[PDB]
DNA sequence: AAAACGCGGGGGACAGCGCGTACGTGCGTTTAAGCGGTGCTAGAGCTGTCTACGACCAATTGAGCGGCCTCGGCACCGGGATTCTGAT
DNA sequence: ATCAGAATCCCGGTGCCGAGGCCGCTCAATTGGTCGTAGACAGCTCTAGCACCGCTTAAACGCACGTACGCGCTGTCCCCCGCGTTTTAACCG
């Protein structure tokens, strides 16, 4: 409403010691400021005399008071080391590349006309910047913006005058017009190179959807699922002409990837990324709906399934075609909330994505079967008759395909087992977690693990030398880890490691940190945008990170990792198909290094029970 | 049935059966079960009508905690008869 | 920190408001802890000495109801 | 609404049991019983301590104020 | 499973006294344990008389009394009143 | 033996006035926490069998209750020593 | 710094009532047996409330600022003490 100081980007020396002191930093140094209700691209050199009483200057002294501690520590400090400095400027770069981009914009929502102080009305462009949501959107002068970016203006008036707007989508409910067997790519995809697979798929889907039931991608997961998702959105908009709202709901660290997706297999369809704070979902209504008294623009509107619950209701009233889920796993529990929601969602037709199917227990199957068909569906002897007659009847529902028989240039993927031994002090903490007085199954895990997950463990094994000691041999899971991180190296293999605990990650992390290897963690409480710039980093072509710190399912259900090799897995989750749909991370067609997979087993524990049993879900499958 | 020949809307004979088997007394006469039915009914409906009227006052067409616990406290005889009692999510006075 | 701390001094803030209280000192709030802490260890008592009579390895509403009950405040809502 | 706070309550109350039993496991229905009573003797107490302090001339309580509730209340 | 709780009776006054409004599964609880409650009172306080009155049987006019101990007062002559035209017309019958 | 009136008198109430510690109040961060969702498996909560346990009943008797009767011990007194108390 | 004047206090004397013992014979105790059935025990199926992790975001923490009130000090003047004196209600045969 009033400017003042918002975020703050960067300093200087206006003109040409170890603490500056305040008068020291007011004088000589000048910082570049950004002001409230303002573009981010509106930035402004600025100094206290000039900028005056405002608000905001508690965040120039917060950032100044960082940017002091900042140069008492890169290389002014006592301690001086070459890893030390080469962290600093890197994340210094790395933040001045973020903000960078951060002027650039990536969309336009609107035009309006507003009289100034001489009377124009000039034009004005409310526009989403890159790695925003559309909360904190302005109103950026016309002429600024097509200078900037006249690509977008132009996509932009493409948009606003589209001949694909839902307002006159065509209504074939009635009767579904029977399609053609396609045998080559619809000239629509401009991606190109789609496989025959994938043809395979969206015609299958394409003669489900015409007969009018509803199926299951189960192709494993690294098949271009999301790209038959996309092509078969744009064949329902411009093969059918059925250009009315579709939503897409995906787990979150894989929203950016489908817009990769959706943009560059379909440009001039339109996508409305649907997440953000509250301001977010309002800017969000702003441009979703007109101002009267109803039709939708939006062609495609993504999600994730949080926010499917928050605006459940709001959400509930938009007509939608074509609902998809992204790996159906979480709609495996009729009880879940998302179930509820998505059942209650008012949708024509839905399907569903998952790289594995049939989950731990007959019941996730039936559920699942249920909700795509809603009222449509022991002894040894009898049950081997009657898997093989439900199964038989759901294969013309289901479609399934398997990375060995396709896709040859997919090299083998190879898993192995190693059992490793329990140090001394892990099986103390196992023996005194059988008992009391040291000071649940997963007390066992926690110790078989690594023992600095329990709250004291710390001095009960303890410099730098010590810390680094300790924390390798304090486990032999460690110890494998060192001889296999180390090998690796030699070969200047990359590797990504999947841990259950957060606090196993954090334990890696302060090694990893220790010993000197660049990584990158993505987890569940990373930030959206930070999660990105992690995916973007080890997936460029220059990296100097050879780990990835993974949880099992936040990096491990729909995220694309190119560029890795190995793939260790500190523990089963206690579902063998959670642990391959991680483990399929590294296997996805763009991979040409044959990965192979080393999963760390502690002997005389709970692990080998826990396997033992995923061994029976692994029989389920036929 | 006692309760539906009793026209009190509180089940005699299931309170008859509880002072039973409450080790309360050896036996148990006919009367008290049905006075004491009598007195619960009286009870249950003078603070389900001031829990009504609370509704009504806050405008509301279902009785919540707040209802109950403010006709309670508001009322200075079921205040003095419930001093030393708390109900469960409810506000203050 | 530890979790007698877990009752945050908002949370201290907002009970004394519901009680009609317009400033409170900062001396309160440890003390606060402190009563919460002990009306605890009572209640927690009883409950746990009702669990270990009836061989039942969980604490039970009623039996925290009961607790309540004879400290002299009854509770009404987990009744059965 | 509930205002003692829900997570920090359950492991007070879980820490607490623990010195009177180990593997001594709770109720969701238990815990909330537990807040509920322990609100609503915290605001009958600061209630107590405002009158206090508005006897004493002061608008705001004092640890003097909560041990005067206290100690006539009895539990001291 | 049979469960031990004042629900229909509960039911069946309030839409006596409020036919429009209802009570939902909580409230319900609410109003099943706080007549559990004085139930509970009521009945302590007519065993307990009839020990010190070194009488081994129970009847309405222990309840009488136990009531009239028990609620504070005016609504003493009320509870007496409904409880004496249910016990008489018991006697009756 | 206690209550009730009355007088002067000291002590302290109550109000005012000042200063300064402490308080509430933004300002946003970092924190943690609903409110979903995962996979357990401790341990209910329930049933069924069968034993020792306990409730009633005579028959036998020995602890308790009321009545009765002594005499230590407590309350009582005067007189004598102890004592905390201003008052100047 | 001191000692006079009330209250408190030490001892022991005499008188009276209740405690504590004894006695009888009342009543319920204590074996001794029998029968029924409540609980211990064993066993099963199934609940539900762990342990943690997402994810968004309300809430808590820290810090800084300004000023309303806590506590202290002083001053005056109402309102009790603390007798002495005069009623008065009570005292226990
Ligand atoms: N034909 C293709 N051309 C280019 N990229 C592809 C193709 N097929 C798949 N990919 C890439 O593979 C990645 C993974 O797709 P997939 O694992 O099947 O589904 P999801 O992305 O939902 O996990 C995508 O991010 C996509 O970029
Ligand atoms: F197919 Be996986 F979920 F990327």
């Amino acid at each position: 409403d009033f400017h003042g100081i918002d975020i703050v980007i960067n300093h200087r020396l206006k003109t040409s010691k170890t603490v500056p002191d305040l008068n020291n930093c007011k004088e000589n140094y000048e910082f570049l400021i950004k002001w409230t209700d303002e573009s981010h691209l509106h930035n402004t050199w600025e100094t206290y005399e000039s900028i005056g009483q405002v608000r905001g200057l508690k965040r120039l002294d917060n950032y100044c008071k960082q940017f002091i501690i900042e140069d008492q520590q890169v290389r002014l400090d006592p301690y001086v080391t070459a890893e030390d400095i080469e962290i600093m400027d890197m994340e210094r770069e790395r933040r001045l590349d973020e903000f960078e981009e951060f002027h650039v914009p990536e969309r336009i929502i609107d035009s309006q006309r507003a009289s100034l102080e001489d009377g124009t009305s000039q034009l004005q462009y409310l526009v989403k910047w890159r790695r925003l949501n559309y909360d904190e959107a302005t109103w950026e002068n016309a002429t600024d913006i097509v200078k900037l970016a006249p690509e977008q203006v132009k996509h932009f008036q493409n948009r606003e005058n589209s001949k694909i707007l839902p307002q006159y989508s065509s209504n074939y409910t009635s009767q579904r017009p029977r399609f053609e067997k396609l045998s080559v790519q619809p000239p629509f995809i401009k991606g190109g190179e789609l496989r025959d697979f994938q043809l395979t798929g969206i015609n299958w889907m394409a003669f489900l959807w015409s007969k009018g039931d509803n199926g299951i991608l189960a192709d494993e997961m690294g098949l271009g699922k999301t790209v038959q998702t996309v092509a078969f959105i744009s064949w329902l908009i411009f093969a059918r002409r059925q250009n009315g709202p579709h939503i897409i709901v995906v787990p979150l660290s894989t929203m950016p990837a489908w817009l990769d997706t959706f943009e560059k297999w379909a440009p001039d369809l339109n996508c409305i990324c649907y997440m953000g704070n509250q301001k977010s979902r309002d800017t969000i209504r702003e441009y979703e709906f007109y101002t009267n008294p109803k039709t939708m623009k939006f062609n495609v509107l993504l999600t994730t399934y949080e926010y499917i619950l928050k605006d459940r209701a709001e959400l509930g009233s938009i007509k939608w075609q074509f609902m998809a889920v992204d790996e159906a796993h979480r709609l495996k529990n009729a009880e879940s909330s998302l179930y509820e929601s998505l059942n209650s969602f008012k949708v024509a037709n839905r399907m569903l994505i998952t790289g594995t199917p049939l989950q731990n227990n007959i019941k996730e199957l039936a559920a699942l079967v249920n909700f795509l068909m809603p009222g449509r569906f022991n002894q040894d002897e009898e049950q081997e008759e009657y898997i093989h007659d439900l199964h038989r009847r759901i294969q013309p529902f289901i479609l399934r395909r398997l990375k060995k028989d396709v896709e040859k240039s997919l090299p083998s993927k190879t898993e192995r087992i190693l059992r490793v031994e329990l140090s001394d002090v892990q099986t103390e903490y196992y023996k005194n977690i059988l008992t009391k007085n040291y000071s649940i199954m997963n007390e066992l895990k926690k110790a078989s693990n690594h023992p600095y997950l329990f709250d004291n463990a710390e001095e009960r094994v303890l410099t730098r030398e010590n810390v680094l000691r300790g924390l390798i041999m304090s486990s032999g899971k460690m110890v494998l880890l060192d001889q296999l991180l180390t090998r690796l190296k030699k070969d200047g293999h990359r590797v990504l490691i999947f841990s259950q605990m957060v606090r196993m990650l954090d334990i890696l992390g302060d090694y990893l940190s220790i010993k000197g290897i660049n990584f990158q963690r993505l987890d569940g409480t990373v930030p959206s945008a930070q999660r990105r710039i992690s995916i973007d980093h080890f997936n460029s072509p220059d990296s100097n990170d050879f780990v990835f710190l993974l949880s099992t399912r936040a990096g491990g259900l729909g995220i694309n990792l190119m560029t890795a090799d190995t793939v260790v897995i500190f523990d089963s989750d206690w579902n063998p198909q959670a642990d391959l749909q991680a483990m399929a991370r590294a296997h996805r067609i763009g991979q040409k290094n044959h990965v192979m997979v080393y999963r760390l087993v502690s002997k005389d524990t709970v692990e080998e029970e826990v396997l033992e049993r995923a061994r029976k879900k692994m029989i389920l499958e036929y | 049935t006692r309760s539906s020949r009793a026209g009190l809307q509180f089940p005699v004979g299931r309170v008859h059966r509880l002072l039973r088997k409450g080790n309360y007394a050896e036996r148990v006469g006919a009367g008290a079960p049905v006075y004491l039915a009598a007195v619960l009914e009286y009870l249950t409906a003078e603070i389900l009508e001031l829990a009504g009227n609370a509704a009504r006052d806050n405008k509301k067409t279902r009785i919540i905690p707040r209802h109950l616990q403010l006709a309670v406290r508001n009322d200075e005889e079921l205040n003095k008869l419930l001093g030393r009692v708390t109900i469960a999510q409810g506000g203050v006075l | 920190r530890d979790n007698i701390q877990g009752i945050t001094k908002p949370a201290i803030r907002r009970l004394a408001r519901r009680g009609g209280v317009k400033r409170i000192s900062g001396l309160i709030y440890e003390e606060t802890r402190g009563v919460l802490k002990v009306f605890l260890e009572n209640v927690i008592r009883d409950a746990v000495t009702y669990t270990e009579h009836a061989k039942r390895k969980t604490v039970t509403a009623m039996d925290v109801v009961y607790a309540l009950k004879r400290q002299g405040r009854t509770l009404y809502g987990f009744g059965g | 609404e509930l205002l003692i706070r829900k997570l920090p309550f359950q492991r007070l109350v879980r820490e607490i049991a623990q010195d009177f039993k180990t593997d001594l496991r709770f109720q969701s229905s238990a815990v909330m019983a537990l807040q509920e009573a322990s609100e609503a003797y915290l605001v009958a107490l600061f209630e107590d301590t405002n009158l206090c302090a508005i006897h004493a001339k002061r608008v705001t309580i004092m640890p003097k104020d909560i041990q005067l509730a206290r100690r006539i209340r009895g539990e001291r | 499973t049979r469960k031990e709780s004042y629900a229909i009776y509960v039911y069946k006054v309030l839409k006596q006294v409020h036919p429009d409004t209802g009570i939902s599964s909580k409230a319900m609880s609410i109003m099943n344990s706080f007549v559990n409650d004085v139930f509970e009172r009521i009945a302590g306080e007519a065993s307990r008389l009839a020990h010190y009155n070194k009488r081994s049987t129970i009847t309405s006019r222990e309840i009488q009394t136990a009531v009239r101990l028990l609620l504070p007062g005016e609504l003493a002559k009320h509870a007496v009143s409904e409880g004496t035209k249910a016990v008489t017309k018991y006697t009756s019958a």
